[PDB]
């Protein structure tokens, strides 16, 4: 994150402030989601599954969010990606 | 005549174990084993993270994983064949000795 210098006799001492993750949990992951016949890939994050539902969260922190159209992009069909799962993709335009 | 060579502290077995541990951490945790706890992650997702880091979308890997694995295997085989055939590959260590 950042470092603070400190003076020392014939030297220098750095106070390196680092980000160390902790309290990790296991989750089921999938490379892509197939809802409208085409595959979906996260722009920033990774798919996670708590056993019953699927969510999208960042890599360095657990923040489960609904799989919306704004968080993923469409590229190719579903019969190419190995390990793709079937899950619905929320579209913000339909309810509005 | 007094010239005596001392053996190193870490033997070849310990260096091999360290190398195997580094390799296992790299293939099972990506870059998280060095920054903190070893977070397990599939290799076809570590490769996707690497591609996203080099500026390539992850769909390229998710569509050409087979070709990329074949190219990696062929490259490893060619490296092994070059190390087996070319004797001057490790010339620096031999020159030091």
């Amino acid at each position: 994150l950042m470092s603070f210098p400190q003076s020392a006799p014939h030297g220098v001492v750095f106070l390196h402030v680092t980000y160390v993750p902790a309290q990790e949990k296991n989750f089921t992951t999938a490379p892509a989601i197939c809802h409208d016949g085409k595959a979906h890939f996260p722009r920033e994050g990774v798919f996670v599954s708590n056993g019953t539902h699927w969510f999208v969260t960042q890599r360095n922190f657990y923040e489960p969010q609904i799989i919306t159209t704004d968080n993923t992009f469409v590229s190719g069909n579903c019969d190419v990606v190995i390990g793709i799962v079937n899950n619905t993709v929320y579209d913000p335009l339909q309810p509005e | 005549n007094g010239l005596t060579v001392l053996p190193p502290l870490l033997t070849d077995e310990m260096i091999a174990q360290y190398t195997s541990a580094l390799l296992a951490g790299t293939i099972t945790s990506g870059w998280t084993f060095g920054a903190g706890p070893a977070l397990q992650i599939p290799f076809p997702m570590q490769m996707a993270y690497r591609f996203n880091g080099i500026g390539v979308t992850q769909n390229v890997l998710y569509e050409n994983q087979k070709l990329i694995a074949n190219q990696f295997n062929s490259a490893i085989g060619k490296i092994q064949d070059s190390l087996s055939s070319t004797p001057s590959a490790l010339g620096k260590l031999q020159d030091v000795v």
